[PDB]
């Protein structure tokens, strides 16, 4: 069976595995780079919904590669784990040889290519995670990347993957502002598109997690967004509908 | 096929259990083993009036049992 | 459904109920529908409404029923439905479940299937030569469309796609209130609330509520429904009694 | 005995995995590279820009020596793959050799490795064909492409992808025998053939040129759209 | 139901691994019974030699081990695969006296035996050994200790659950006898084990017919009991 | 059918099928002929001819100077044994300066064509082979079949059409073995000519011999050496 | 055919009937037996032989395991040749190793280890040959062992393998194998094998005995029945 | 379905063959762990086939560090086999750092080994859901890990047969202020909501984690909490 | 019995590599003429489109100063084996310093082929001719992904190769000069095969013992097309 084995190509040419492997992303949960200028930002609002669930970490779906680069989380649970700790690996092989931090493409190609490389060979099994990074680096600073499991990547100013991702990108596109959007217009825009994709009236703020990177010092720091910020947040935005609803 | 076709199988039960009409009253009951198992679509509340335990028959019971036959 | 019976309205019932404008237009009528969504999201009934006010016959064959174990008998079975589809005249043609023949086909192995495949390309055939299309359209529905394939949907084929998806509040409201007209409610009832306790409704699932509300009345030889019936026929139709546990968020985020 | 496999053959004895290979490449955008009197000319479309995408990040064009360039059109992933092997093989060339590269040897290194990574079983070919164009031909510019099947050939003009059948009729059209002088010519009938994008528009179309002695040279939007207007005064003389 | 038998490694939608329930099928090997039972000074094993032919040498017949002074082992399975599964622990309890520089204790050798079953389970390489173990041993100053391996990968040294044809009798007949409160002594618990032999198999029991290994706190040396031990005790509880 | 794909699953029958169709293959090919007496050992090969214009299949192999062989079956298989021979001669005469006792010889063959029977994923050499040898223990006509099987054996023949010469060389295994060299030879050709047609008869085209003695080393004779062999033999009557 | 198809999953009821096929295939071959006498081992075994295109003496099915221990098979014949060599392997890895003689006890429980561990890897099968060992030890006395396909080793006074297991038993059954001499075995060794089908439906065979034993200096020797052939007559005499 | 291979994706985008494993999950052992406000109690059920089964020959709570304790869902060897690599695991973490491990860190060990088992054609994964109790700078730690190789932390939670009722015990019979007395007696309460049969001493066994140190109950403290008291 | 080389078929036949020799067939032929002043070898481009470079189509390679080679069936898997008659040659003569005898160039690429199932991939779906000369003849052999080769005098491989076999063969004798043997070949070619000779699509290749240099046939093909 053609299906059956990634090293088959349809009698098209395509392969079967990387697209279920998409399809899968399909569940993922919604999680988008938003678009935002001397800031960058990666909002991930996590699908655990339990009220025993601890969140120790307070952060399962944003991980910080390092002071200078966070990336997401959208597919494979232990895959998603085993390659974050790989792109912890790959940073830590390329600042260890260089005493300089990676560029974003460079990481992003690297992992893409093991990627490719895994889903190569056969008796493997492709890696079901597609990817978002956020960062800033020498050659070209503030930029957000994507990546899927065929070990395709690219560049988006902002894009959204997981829970109607196809949804979250079209309203994305459908509001969008270029220029003096800053980072707080992307925070706000991120909680629009939140709030228009989860079926959830009022959403709460343990539901979402959001982090963000500036250039502070020349040095960058990288914050996961605590529980005020997003409540006032949500809140703020609340009353920005309520404002829209005024003008009526 | 003996997969996709037991699936159609199950489909088509549902189909018929949702759409034998009103008026007609049929009773439909199902015997199983285990019941941990079984789709909830068909558990699905909408067409299951009642779930009926059979345990094995214990002390008291066996007695009954026992001499009802004897 | 509003939305959907609008669209569905326009591409159904404009053709056969004022064809003129069509043959002002020079354009021939559109051939057929594809809906999809969830289970039980009034697909089949909002085909068979649509059926009763366009006064055009209803004619309905399962996709499940298409397969058969023979040979020769998917094309021989299809082709004899058009038939009958012809010899009514003015009348739909209803394939629930198509995508049970729409699907993925066996690429090779320990054996095959090869007629799954058939069946689809004689429905093809049957709906690509316009056999005859005066009054005559056909509908299907699908559950999660993903699984379909574009054959079917290539442009001169089956023109226009529904989404059916799952009933929103107002939504929620309106299947509630439909189904409990007949039922026997008593004052204290607030229906809102029910509505707003149930999430992600599949529609269906709300009649099986009512249903529930009123099995609870039963069982206690009650002929009247309150407010607690329905509440606790919310803990038994939540289905996700049998959920919320089956280890989603791992392996799956 | 059907293909199911990589490694076995039909009984009329084709493989029919490279064959699917080459489907898949059949999939991928266009890609016509020429070869000029001096210079070599090369020119992709369907950038398709998706508004939030930049443009810039996915480098539909790739440099990959002191001069050689062009990406491999089919899946990305393979191409990006191929890339880096192709990097390091003409950094090592250049290293280990005593005389630098040339455009023949690193196009036998790559259809070598498409053919031994597709004799086995267990590793999926690389479905990405590519277009080749080299400046050391003796100081003379050749062009060559290559097929998954681990094959290679030389081209005077070639295209490959979604036009191929297309642009290389029109190349047989037009592809003139006497040797196109004023390159810039060459790179106005490269022009001509974006405009036989998948898109069609032309407003988007990458070009690069490199004139068998020069580095990698890069054509921006305007200047490209000033031979995509000189192509369009020329069609209009049918009056 | 067909599917996720044919293959060790792989979960039956119940969660049920087919191909270890299917080992237990040749557990049964129909013949043995291997009744242990611990007293308060003694741990005693017992097999039911079933001699199938004359002229085999009733020495060879034999189905209870020792790798250890104070350690004796019954298997009760396929007799190739009892013999590798007694060689295996023989190299483990052998590795762990030329490392510790003291011989593997009762429970931690039954402990590696079941590991070893449990790699081989969980992996397809090999299959699982059809046989179930039961070793006797001593413990300093804390007793004796009769312990169970079997292919299922783990172990529950307990007191007795003979793996034998006849489990249930057996083993309800062991629960009977300590679910009413009596002494154990040497005498008594091998009384106790030939009356659940006797009464599970209902043969006269000639002396041949049957094996005994016994160790006690008195002499830790784990022995084989001599048949006319042997009939010595079957005249006792004769009578 | 469901247990003859491969070597390692026994058939019901208590055999593998695996083998046999291995012995299949070796009787596909062209006809060999082994024959031995106290004073040499001969072997000939029907070659197969290919065209009226292209080299008639050499099927005489020659790795010793004391012992050939002659096979049958997919040149492939029979050409890595022959290779194999050849670095057994050279390390034994390496070793203990010893022209390589070909019992011995036959043996190891025997057990390396064991190992791809019992193993998954791997064909038996599907040929089969006639050994011409002499040592200080005697004169010596083995043959090896993809079953690993060895056997020692005055007469001999395997192949296509094989039978006739089986019985030829039956009768006349009671004259062998005081038979000088010509008159092994011819009686050897004899045989090879029982398994052809009618219409086909013995010529230098598709004849080879190879030849071991105790005074003469192992030498291969074609067309032609061949040509001084078959004239002043008996021609084919009707 | 169940899940009948490979010796490393174990099929529906614990027999896997992956060996037992390997029973059958040791089935198919030509008798052999073996008596323990007062001072050794006599291994008789009967070759079918088609004189036809024979060399008196060609794959003879007698090998030597060990300068004292010898061995008969029954089965195929090249698995029987492989596991000889790997016999001959174990028994000088213990030779050198130990510096004195192998045990046969030790010996042929290590062979039947070999055979048990071919008998579980999916990659390879078990061997379709059963076989019996036989040695002295002048120090302590005389040993014998028996191993099937599936490795079960177990020892005999007297054995019997082939076609004939049941019905040789029998004959050996009723011999005084208790004490005699192996000179008198020799000869009811070979009137027993010629008994049960010397040629009765297959039309000839040869004969091949095997001896270890104290007045045979201990060492492993293939019998000279060359001698008076009186083995020989005993057999043809044992016509009725 | 797909599930006779582990390295091949559904459709549908599904491994079944792990779902596989986790219904193999619950239906095991039934087990319960809770965090309370100082310590962490996982408590699991002894009930053997027979009686001649001594089930002190056999614990299931198994300290892994002396501030780390460790229970299954129910498959024995496989929980063998992996806390045999957990205490290997933690001890080279102790080793390589000078420092104990973790628990968070620990239970992310041990579920990378469980999704290097997730690959390959030719082997399986260990149908074990693993409850990890510990202390870790003053602060308790609840997790747990399924074979699928993800991880994930609770307050209250419990795996085996039955596991829904202890859901929503620890969903109405919890707060997070819970002491330690009443935490074990929110554990064996769920115990017995969630098990079928009475119990004493030899029926139940737990583990309680402390910021001083972690410790498996003796039976005769385990018939202390489960008899003569609720 | 389809999954590869290791099954044999109740006729012994592997049901693996009759499809290799079906894939000799799919490609385009190739002709060579075994002649006592020179061995020659004649080969069809199927050229796609005149953009093509055609010599580009290294369907005729020189393995060394003196031998030549053509192919039929896989080009990739073809240039393999040529690299390694090549490398083979290089090798031997560096070392031994006589010149390697044509025969054990084919032995040598022959011995390659034998590495599928025979070691620890897939026949080497091609067909190859040799022609070469050296200190005791000039010789012209054929071989096949069997590994099996044969010397031949006139030789066909490729698609349609019964018919230009049996012309080869009815035209062929063993005392013809290379000009006659040449010329029989080219009109051939001509009648059966596609059509009139020109230097697009046709390669010719002659070897003879004294000539270690131009090894081809180029730039030269105008004497034939008016004369032909
Ligand atoms: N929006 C709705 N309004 C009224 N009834 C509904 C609605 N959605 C579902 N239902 C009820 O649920 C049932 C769904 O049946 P069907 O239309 O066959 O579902 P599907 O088309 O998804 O198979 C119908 O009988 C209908 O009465
Ligand atoms: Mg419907």
């Amino acid at each position: 069976r053609y299906d059956s084995r990634t090293t088959i190509f349809s009698p098209e040419g395509r392969l079967y595995q990387v697209e279920y492997a998409m399809e899968a992303i399909g569940h993922a949960g919604t999680c988008l780079g938003i678009l935002a200028n001397d800031g960058v930002l990666l909002a991930a609002e996590r699908r655990n919904i339990h009220k025993l669930l601890d969140e120790v970490f307070f952060s399962e779906k944003i991980y910080k590669l390092n002071e200078d680069m966070a990336c997401s989380v959208a597919g494979i649970t232990s895959d998603a784990n085993v390659l974050t700790n790989e792109l912890r690996l790959i940073a830590q092989r390329y600042l260890l040889q260089y005493q300089e931090p990676i560029p974003c493409e460079q990481l992003v190609t690297a992992l893409c290519d093991i990627k490719q490389a895994y889903t190569q060979f056969g008796g493997k099994r492709p890696f079901g995670v597609s990817l978002l990074y956020i960062g800033w680096d020498k050659h070209y600073g503030f930029q957000l990347y994507q990546s899927d499991p065929s070990g395709n990547y690219g560049g988006w100013k902002a894009t959204c993957i997981g829970n109607n991702s196809a949804a979250a990108v079209s309203m994305l596109k459908q509001d969008y502002k270029e220029g003096e959007m800053t980072l707080k217009s992307a925070l706000a825009l991120a909680i629009k598109v939140l709030n228009k994709t989860m079926d959830v009236s009022k959403l709460s703020a343990e539901k979402v997690e959001i982090a963000t990177l500036t250039r502070e010092n020349g040095k960058t720091v990288i914050r996961v967004l605590k529980q005020k910020e997003v409540e006032q947040l949500i809140k703020k935005h609340e009353e920005e509908e309520a404002k829209a609803e005024r003008e009526k | 096929g003996a997969d996709r076709e037991v699936q159609r199988i199950l489909l088509e039960l549902l189909n018929q259990m949702d759409g034998f009409d009103q008026n007609v009253n049929v009773k439909v009951i199902m015997a199983t083993n285990r019941a941990d198992t079984l789709d909830p679509a068909l558990l699905r509340p909408g067409r299951l009036d009642r779930k009926i335990e059979f345990p094995l028959p214990d002390r008291r019971q066996k007695r009954l049992i026992f001499s009802t036959i004897t | 459904l509003d939305k959907q019976i609008k669209e569905i309205k326009e591409v159904i019932e404009l053709p056969v109920k004022h064809p003129e404008l069509f043959e002002a237009l020079g354009i021939a009528q559109p051939k057929g529908v594809l809906l999809y969504g969830p289970p039980g999201t009034g697909k089949t009934l909002l085909a068979r409404a649509v059926a009763h006010h366009t006064d055009c016959t209803f004619i309905r064959v399962s996709g499940s029923e298409l397969v058969q174990k023979f040979i020769g008998e998917g094309a021989r079975m299809v082709r004899e439905l058009f038939v009958m589809a012809r010899e009514h005249a003015p009348s739909i043609i209803f394939m629930d479940e198509i995508d049970s023949i729409g699907s993925s086909r066996l690429e090779g192995g320990s054996g095959g299937d090869s007629e799954v495949q058939r069946t689809m390309l004689e429905l093809l055939n049957q709906l690509d030569g316009f056999e005859a299309t005066k009054n005559i359209k056909v509908i299907m529905a699908t559950n999660r469309i993903d699984i379909l394939d574009s054959a079917l949907l290539r442009p001169g084929r089956i023109d226009r796609k529904i989404e059916f998806p799952p009933p929103n509040e107002e939504a929620r409201l309106d299947i509630l209130k439909i189904h409990s007209r007949k039922m026997n409610l008593t004052r204290g009832i607030n229906l809102r609330k029910i509505a707003e306790l149930m999430p992600g409704a599949s529609g269906a699932e709300v009649k099986g509520v009512c249903t529930e509300a009123g099995m609870y009345a039963l069982r206690e030889r009650r002929v009247h429904v309150t407010q607690e019936d329905f509440e606790m026929a919310v803990a038994k139709v939540m289905q996700k009694d049998s959920e919320k546990n089956m280890s989603i968020k791992k392996l799956w985020k | 005995s059907y293909d199911r496999a990589i490694t076995v053959f039909s009984p009329d004895g084709h493989l029919f995995q490279v064959e699917y290979a080459q489907e898949a490449v059949k999939k991928g955008s266009t890609a016509v590279g020429v070869r000029g009197r001096d210079i070599v000319v090369l020119g992709v479309e369907k950038k398709s820009v998706a508004k939030l995408q930049d443009e810039r990040t996915v480098r539909k064009i790739c440099a990959l020596d002191d001069n050689v360039c062009m990406a491999f059109a089919g899946l990305t992933a393979d191409a990006r793959i191929v890339i880096n092997r192709a990097r390091v093989e003409c950094q090592s060339h250049r290293l280990t050799v005593e005389d630098p590269v040339t455009v023949e040897y690193i196009t036998r290194y790559i259809a070598s490795l498409k053919q031994r990574y597709t004799q086995s079983n267990g590793r999926r070919p690389f479905g990405i064909s590519a277009l080749i164009v080299g400046f050391d031909f003796d100081g003379t510019p050749r062009l060559y492409q290559t097929d998954p099947s681990g094959t290679y050939h030389a081209w005077k003009a070639n295209a490959i992808g979604r036009g191929a059948k297309s642009v290389r009729e029109f190349l047989e059209k037009n592809y003139t025998d006497e040797a196109i002088e004023t390159d810039d010519l060459t790179i106005k009938l490269v022009i001509k053939a974006l405009l036989e994008v998948v898109q069609s528009g032309g407003k988007n179309i990458e070009l690069a040129v490199m004139r068998r002695d020069q580095s990698l040279k890069i054509l921006n939007p305007e200047e490209i759209e000033k031979y995509v207007a000189e192509i369009e005064k020329e069609k209009e003389e049918n009056e | 139901s067909a599917g996720f038998d044919r293959h060790i490694t792989i979960f039956s939608p119940e969660g049920r691994l087919y191909q270890v329930e299917y080992a237990f099928k040749a557990i049964n090997q129909g013949g043995l019974t291997s009744v242990a039972v611990r007293g308060k000074d003694c741990a005693v094993i017992v097999t039911q030699k079933k001699v199938p032919d004359k002229l085999l040498d009733s020495s060879t017949v034999t189905h209870l081990f020792k790798i250890t002074e104070n350690i004796g082992c019954v298997m009760t399975g396929m007799t190739a695969d009892s013999r590798s599964q007694v060689q295996r622990a023989r190299y483990e309890a052998a590795n762990w006296k030329y490392k510790y520089g003291y011989e593997i204790p009762v429970d931690m050798l039954c402990k590696r035996i079941a590991d070893i079953s449990q790699v081989y389970t969980q992996n397809a390489e090999m299959r699982p050994l059809g046989c179930c173990m039961i070793l006797i041993g001593i413990d300093e100053e804390q007793g004796p200790q009769v312990y169970k391996c079997d292919p299922a990968g783990y172990y529950c040294g307990f007191k007795a659950t003979a793996a034998g044809v006849k489990q249930t009798e057996s083993t309800s007949f062991l629960e009977k006898k300590v679910k009413k409160k009596f002494d154990w002594t040497f005498e008594q618990t091998v009384e106790t084990a030939i009356t659940c032999l006797s009464t599970v198999l209902s043969i006269d029991f000639k002396p041949s017919e049957i094996e005994v290994g016994v160790v006690t706190v008195e002499n830790p040396k784990f022995r084989i009991l001599t048949e006319a031990e042997i009939d010595a005790h079957l005249v006792a509880l004769a009578e | 059918n469901q247990y003859d794909n491969d070597v390692t699953v026994w058939s019901p029958q208590g055999r593998i099928h695996q083998i046999e169709y291995a012995m299949e293959a070796v009787k596909q090919g062209s006809a060999t002929v082994g024959l031995k007496s106290k004073t040499h050992a001969v072997l000939v090969a029907l070659k197969r001819a290919q065209s009226e214009l292209a080299a008639h299949q050499k099927k005489i192999l020659h790795v010793d100077n004391h012992i050939g062989i002659s096979i049958a079956g997919l040149t492939a298989d029979a050409r890595l044994l022959c290779n194999f021979m050849r670095q057994e001669c050279l390390d034994s005469r390496f070793v203990f300066d010893r022209p390589l006792p070909v019992s011995r010889l036959v043996s190891l063959i025997g057990s390396k064509t064991q190992i791809p029977t019992q193993r998954y994923g791997r064909r038996p050499y599907g040929v089969g082979l006639l050994i011409a040898g002499y040592d200080d223990m005697g004169p010596h006509i083995f043959q090896t079949c993809p079953s690993a099987n060895y056997f020692d054996c005055r007469a001999m023949s395997i192949g296509a059409r094989s039978q006739s010469a089986r019985t030829y060389l039956e009768r006349h295994m009671s004259e062998f073995m005081e038979c000088n060299l010509n008159e092994l030879v011819k009686h050897g050709l004899r045989a090879l000519r029982e398994t052809l047609p009618a219409e086909q008869d013995l010529t230098t085209k598709n004849v080879s011999i190879g030849i071991v003695g105790k005074d003469l080393e192992f030498t291969i004779y074609d067309d032609d050496d061949v040509s001084p062999f078959l004239e002043g033999l008996e021609e084919r009557p009707q | 055919t169940g899940y009948d198809l490979s010796a490393s999953t174990f099929s529906p009821d614990g027999r896997v009937f992956q060996v037992e096929y390997a029973m059958k295939a040791v089935e198919n071959s030509s008798t052999a037996i073996g008596i323990r006498c007062k001072d050794g081992v006599v291994f008789g075994v009967e070759k079918l032989v088609l004189s036809k295109l024979y060399e008196e003496g060609s794959n003879k099915r007698l090998f030597n395991v060990d300068r004292h221990v010898g061995m008969a098979v029954a089965g195929l014949l090249a698995d029987a040749r492989s596991l000889a060599d790997i016999a001959r392997e174990e028994a000088s890895n213990f030779r050198s190793n130990f510096g004195y003689n192998i045990p046969l006890k030790h010996l042929a429980d290590r062979v039947a280890m070999y055979v048990h561990a071919y008998t579980l890897y999916s990659a390879v099968r078990p061997f379709g040959c059963s076989f019996m060992l036989g040695s002295y030890s002048v120090n302590d006395g005389a040993q014998l062992y028996m191993i099937d396909p599936s490795g079960v080793s177990y020892g005999y006074w007297g054995c019997a393998i082939g076609k004939a297991r049941q019905a040789a038993k029998t004959e050996i059954e009723k011999l005084q194998m208790k004490e005699m001499t192996c000179r008198d075995i020799v000869k009811e060794v070979a009137k027993i094998i010629y008994i049960v089908h010397d040629e009765v439906k297959d039309k000839a065979f040869e004969l091949e005995l095997s001896w270890v034993g104290e007045l045979t200096n201990g060492r492993h020797e293939i019998v000279p029945k060359d001698i008076r052939e009186e083995a020989e007559k005993y057999a043809k005499e044992s016509l009725k | 379905g797909y599930s006779f291979s582990l390295t091949t994706f559904s459709p549908s985008g599904k491994l079944v063959q792990i779902e596989y494993a986790l219904a193999a999950v619950a239906g095991g052992a039934p087990s319960v762990g809770i965090k309370a406000a100082n310590g962490v109690v996982l408590a699991t059920e002894k009930k053997q086939k027979s009686i001649l089964y001594d089930e002190r020959s056999v614990h299931k709570v198994e300290p892994i560090t002396k501030h780390i304790g460790l229970v299954y869902s129910g498959m024995g060897p496989d929980y063998r086999v992996l806390v045999h690599r957990a205490r290997k695991l933690a001890q080279q973490y102790y080793l390589v750092y000078q420092e104990p491990i973790p628990t968070a860190q620990l239970v992310q060990r041990v579920a990378s080994v469980m999704q290097e088992y997730t690959q390959s054609g030719g082997v399986r994964p260990f149908g074990v859901s693993l409850l990890i109790c510990g202390w870790n700078e003053g602060r308790p730690y609840l997790f747990q890990s399924d074979p699928s190789g993800a991880y994930f932390a609770w307050k209250a939670t419990a795996h085996g047969k039955n596991y829904v009722n202890g859901k929503t015990f620890l969903e109405k019979r919890y707060n997070e202020d819970l002491e330690l007395e009443d935490a074990i007696h929110t554990a064996i309460l769920t115990l017995k909501e969630s098990f079928e049969g009475q119990m004493t001493e030899d029926n139940i066994e737990v583990g309680i984690c402390n910021e001083a140190g972690f410790r498996r109950l003796t039976p005769t403290e385990v018939k202390d909490y489960l008899a003569a008291i609720a | 019995y389809d999954r590869g080389v290791n099954t044999f078929s109740p006729e012994g036949r592997l049901f693996q590599v009759e499809y290799a020799i079906e894939a000799i067939k799919l490609g385009s032929t190739a002709i060579g003429i075994q002649t006592s002043e020179g061995v020659c070898l004649a080969v069809e481009k199927r050229i796609t489109s005149p953009l093509m470079e055609p010599s580009s189509i290294e369907k005729i390679v020189e393995i060394d100063a003196h031998i030549g080679c053509a192919m039929s069936g896989l080009i990739a898997d073809a240039k393999t084996l040529i690299d390694k008659a090549r490398v083979e040659t290089q090798n031997h003569w560096f070392t031994y310093n006589e010149t390697m005898t044509v025969e054990s160039v084919t032995q040598a690429v022959s011995n390659l082929a034998l590495q599928f199932g025979e070691e620890d991939s897939r026949p080497f779906g091609v067909a190859l001719l040799f022609g070469g000369v050296d200190e005791k003849g000039p010789q012209l052999f054929h071989m096949d992904p069997s590994g099996t080769f044969v010397q031949c005098d006139a030789r066909a491989i490729g698609s349609a190769s019964e018919g230009a076999q049996s012309s080869l063969q009815e035209v062929y004798h063993k005392s013809m000069t290379l000009k006659e043997a040449i010329k029989s070949s080219l009109i051939i070619l001509k009648q059966v095969m596609e059509e009139k000779l020109n230097a697009t699509n046709i390669e010719l290749a002659t070897v003879q013992p004294g000539q270690n240099f131009h090894m081809f046939t180029k730039e030269e093909l105008e004497e034939v097309i008016k004369d032909i």
